[PDB]
């Protein structure tokens, strides 16, 4: 046992300044070079902090916990429009997920927008505008197989502005017969 | 630290890098574990995190803003849509930059943050340079097709990067151009 | 632990023959080593490591017979075992040339002269 | 201490800030120097006054110096004091007792010098001529290969055995490398007309290769044809439109 | 100690040993833990050093009367020299990481081959700082100490003269095909008769301005 | 425990140390079969018993090679 563990592979950690045979006592790396643990813990501390200094009037509900990979699927259940736990129709992550809520948020208020299937040139009209809220809900569980939380915020900037474009054309009264069909045209 | 600096990076910025519209992002810095090793790595990156900010912002406020209808070309016209259209497809190898720094933080997080702001030190010149030809435009009201000279006399660089990059935004203000020529004519 | 288990493992080593294979030779390895494992001849650490100098010296590789020293004095250095004469000792027994009298030279104590 | 252990533990916390070194080493004379060259003055009677410093450990240092030498600035040893960096007179190592130390470190900070220059140089363009502009994007393609190196030096640190020697003998092929544009950047600021405060900067890099027609030529050529980049756009122009144009004439016949 | 030792052999002057521009490192502290005897041992050691720290600074201004490429070529040999005398300086720093118990000895005997070597190319440094030398009798002032009386001030040397050679066949390339010269400095035109050295034949000399003149035409 | 770590670190040393006294004494032993030798002798037995040993068993696996 003794000798089947002499077999060890032997130090090369070794400082200058110790020559009592050091099997090494860990570099101790820079500040920056901890934080995906160093970084949970300092912003508990920053938080907590803040919360003293103010008088604990503050008192967050845990915008940090979940993680990463379940929150991608909360996301993406507002893809298909159902809201997340948050949202009704880090403290980093709040600013996130506010910028891609919002556009689910919007994705929600276009399809009860279109519930109709009077006017008949606005009934038509109508059916072509699901006829894209269908390429929303089809860019979705294809391309993403449960990518990162920032391919989301990137990806969905590009596309969902063009979205947003859209609400602006409806009112979320608005023109309909020949004055809807002069307007458009 | 590590991932902190990404989600500030990308334009959704947390309460350690409180925005303002005077200083652009600054850390915190009010620490007895904070060093000058750090400041000066951060400080040379907060700038690129408000250039980013800005641009989007810039894009964002003259695109999806009206329909397409001031009559002043200063703040409004195709040709300065065309120009942010132009913006953002340049802005897409930042954030591609930035998911790729990401996913090797997943694999392992103990990376300095030295490279990052080696690997960042391409765009650190790019950035300034395309900042001056926005901000042209923006400051003197400019209307019509002499917004396309602007570029224009900054187009014949002596940058590669610079160059390039304003050269293609050019080509989108010639399209547009082009296209209402291909009705007059 | 038992000096007994133990003799078996090295007829493991020398020979290919597996534990339940190799019978024989651990059969003569218990009359050898048994009721021969008390001393017979003194302990000398020191004395087996200047033979060894003294045999360097002979083949007048006296480079080597320094650089000896050295290993000696990592093995002083160390100081981990509890015999060190043993080992010197067998590594001396079963040595080859790497590539004349001994009669007159000294051998050790016979503890007979010395303390049975 | 629950924020102060886990600092304690993967972050050093003991001499850029205010806290007495506390790491038993090794002891005894080859590493204890600072110890038995006090007690060595204080036995030959100085008569006394103890000095107060920090008593910082080796590897800290190799990492500042990297990090300084990669290009930023603001460190907690080298604190320009007039516009020349100045190593803090207040940290001691366990050998080389503050005499030495600061030897080795004013060596490097003769180095330090010309790259903080340069990295100022550079700093002024953030913050017509365009041959200025022309110049500090050569000088900024050195550096990203420059920077490349440190950063690899940095990467092995936090894997093996940390001495200055070693370091600074790896960093040998790149200060050889740096002392060429000490020279060529002192032509680049010994300047008044926008044509002449080029061509005679342009003038002695032509000589310095004439003089070896190795690494540093290497250097030179690519820095050669990164400065006569705006002169074959200038006088291409010229040839094909048949007109000279130039915003603030930088050439040399006026027409 | 291991290293500050191993530091003031190098170019940094020690603050045990004091550097004087008469003759420097130069022992003059006292301790009860090393035997009286060991100053003189160092003293001998300080020899070394010296050389050195002298070497440096000529080199350090190179690499009129003295001037000229040839100056920048010998004090690249004088580099090639150095070279192995760096290395071993680093593999002591790795063996005393390992063991304390060495002594000075080990550092004298590994480097006693360069106490030949270092004081026997002090005097042709001198000697070619004394007269002038920067043209093309460098190489004869080489030659004829290249033949030296200890092997390892013979390989030593050859090492310098093989530069020298190699930039005078870069002159005699662009004369005897291009019929070019003075693309350096010097030393109708005509090879100056008095720097050739002695073991290049005149007659040779002369084949080769014939040969680089009649290329011209 | 770290001091029996660092013991451990020394016995390699010492098995290293031997590894190098068996190579210029160039014996047919390898690394883990002069380990179990130094468990022989180190709760104390005879090296003229092991040495006779060895030299037959060596000897006893050329006789039906």
């Amino acid at each position: 046992l003794w000798e089947a563990a002499l077999t060890y592979e032997a130090s090369k950690r070794r400082c200058w300044e110790r020559v009592g045979c050091p099997p090494g006592h860990r570099e101790e790396p820079y500040l920056t070079e901890a934080g995906r643990d160093a970084f949970d813990k300092f912003c508990r501390l920053h938080q907590g902090e803040l919360q003293l200094l103010a008088g604990g009037v503050l008192q967050a509900p845990q915008p940090v916990l979940v993680k990463e990979c379940e929150l991608v699927k909360d996301v993406l259940n507002v893809l298909i429009g159902v809201v997340s736990a948050t949202f009704s129709l880090p403290e980093s992550i709040s600013s996130l997920l506010s910028e891609v809520a919002e556009y689910g948020t919007c994705y929600t208020r276009l399809s009860h927008f279109s519930l109709q299937p009077k006017g008949l040139v606005f009934q038509a009209f109508t059916s072509g505008l699901r006829r894209y809220l269908q390429y929303y809900r089809a860019c979705v569980l294809s391309t993403p197989p449960t990518l990162s939380l920032l391919t989301i915020g990137f990806l969905f900037k590009k596309l969902g502005r063009q979205l947003r474009y859209l609400a602006e054309l409806c009112g979320v009264a608005f023109p309909t017969g020949v004055k809807l069909l002069s307007y458009l045209y | 630290m590590i991932h902190e600096l990404l989600l500030a990076l990308s334009g959704y910025p947390g309460s350690i890098f409180t925005w303002n519209k005077r200083s652009g992002l600054q850390v915190s810095q009010d620490f007895p574990f904070l060093h000058p090793s750090e400041t000066s790595v951060l400080n040379r990156l907060c700038r690129l995190g408000t250039d980013y900010i800005r641009f989007t912002e810039f894009i964002e406020q003259y695109t999806g803003h009206v329909q397409q209808q001031q009559g002043q070309g200063g703040l409004h016209g195709i040709y300065l849509r065309a120009f942010c259209t132009g913006l953002d497809s340049v802005l897409q190898p930042y954030r591609q930059a930035l998911l790729d720094l990401e996913q090797e933080f997943l694999g392992d997080p103990h990376l300095s943050i030295s490279h990052v702001n080696y690997f960042l030190d391409q765009f650190q010149l790019l950035f300034p340079s395309v900042m001056v030809v926005v901000e042209q435009i923006k400051s003197q009201k400019i209307h019509g097709c002499q917004i396309l000279e602007t570029v224009y006399k900054h187009s014949c660089g002596g940058l590669p990067p610079v160059r390039s990059a304003l050269e293609k935004i050019l080509a989108v203000c010639h399209g547009v151009m082009y296209k209402q020529l291909s009705a007059w004519m | 632990k038992s000096p007994n288990v133990l003799l078996q493992n090295l007829c493991c080593r020398i020979l290919g023959r597996s534990e339940a294979d190799v019978a024989q030779q651990f059969q003569y390895a218990v009359r050898v080593i048994g009721s021969n494992f008390a001393p017979t001849v003194e302990r000398d650490e020191f004395l087996v490591a200047e033979k060894i100098k003294k045999e360097l010296i002979r083949q007048r590789r006296e480079a080597d017979a320094a650089l000896f020293s050295e290993l000696h004095r990592k093995l002083h250095s160390q100081g981990v075992l509890k015999n060190k004469w043993s080992i010197l000792y067998l590594l001396l027994s079963l040595s080859e040339d790497p590539r004349s009298y001994a009669t007159l030279f000294a051998q050790a104590l016979p503890r007979d002269a010395h303390s049975t | 201490p629950d924020d102060r252990s886990w600092l304690e533990h993967h972050v050093v916390h003991q001499y850029w800030t205010a806290r007495p070194s506390q790491f038993p080493h090794s002891l005894h004379l080859h590493s204890n120097l600072a110890a038995v060259w006090d007690q060595h003055l204080y036995s030959s009677d100085p008569l006394y006054v103890p000095d107060d410093r920090v008593l910082v450990t080796e590897t800290q240092v190799i990492r500042e110096t990297l990090w300084l030498l990669s290009g930023v600035k603001k460190l907690f040893i080298f604190q320009l004091i007039d516009g020349k960096v100045t190593v803090r007179n207040n940290i001691i190592v366990t050998h080389l007792t503050h005499s030495c130390l600061r030897s080795v470190l004013e060596q490097i900070a003769a180095y330090g010098q010309v790259v903080f220059r340069l990295q100022e140089f550079i700093d002024e363009v953030m913050g017509p001529f365009r041959t200025y502009q022309a110049f500090m994007w050569a000088l900024y393609k050195y550096f990203i290969s420059f920077k490349e190196e440190l950063a690899e030096i940095e990467k092995c640190i936090i894997n093996t055995t940390i001495t200055l020697a070693i370091v600074v003998d790896k960093l040998a092929p790149r200060l050889s490398q740096l002392k060429v544009l000490h020279k060529v950047f002192s032509t680049g600021v010994a300047e008044t007309r926008n044509v002449v405060r080029a061509s005679h900067l342009l003038n002695t890099l032509y000589k310095a290769i004439l003089e070896y027609d190795e690494q540093t030529v290497s250097l030179l050529f690519s820095l050669w044809v990164e400065t006569v980049r705006p002169y074959l756009q200038t006088v291409d122009e010229w040839i094909v439109h048949g007109h000279l144009w130039d915003g603030a004439r930088e050439f040399i016949i006026q027409r | 100690m291991i290293h500050e030792l191993l530091l003031a052999l190098s170019g940094y002057p020690g603050s045990i040993f004091t550097w004087n521009k008469r003759s420097g490192l130069q022992v003059s502290q006292d301790f009860p833990f090393l035997h009286p005897s060991e100053t003189s041992v160092l003293n001998r050691l300080c020899r070394l050093g010296t050389d050195y720290i002298r070497f440096t600074e000529f080199i350090e201004q190179y690499t009129g009367g003295l001037h000229g490429i040839y100056l920048r070529a010998f004090c690249t040999g004088l580099d090639s020299v150095l070279q192995p005398y760096r290395q071993a300086l680093l593999d002591l720093e790795q063996e005393f990481l390992g063991d304390p118990h060495l002594s000075i000895s080990h550092v004298n005997y590994f480097l006693d081959q360069f106490q030949l070597l270092f004081p026997s190319v002090m005097v042709v440094v001198e000697q070619i700082k004394s007269q002038k030398i920067h043209g093309c009798q460098i190489l004869e002032t080489v030659y004829k100490h290249s033949c030296g009386g200890l092997p390892p001030v013979r390989s030593a040397l050859e090492k310098i003269l093989a530069v020298c050679h190699g930039v005078m066949y870069k002159q005699l390339s662009a004369w005897m095909l291009h019929g070019l010269l003075l693309d350096q400095h010097e030393e109708q035109f005509s090879l100056r008769v008095e720097i050739l050295p002695s073991y290049i034949p005149v007659r040779v000399a002369e084949k080769i301005l014939f040969v680089g003149e009649s290329v011209q035409m | 425990a770290a001091a029996a770590a660092a013991n451990l670190n020394a016995v390699r040393e010492t098995m290293d140390v031997l590894l190098e006294i068996s190579r210029i004494l160039n014996t047919g032993l390898d690394m883990e079969t002069l380990s179990i030798c130094v468990r022989l002798c180190e709760q104390g037995i005879n090296p003229e018993a092991l040495s006779s040993v060895i030299k037959e068993l060596r000897k006893a696996t050329e006789a039906l090679k």
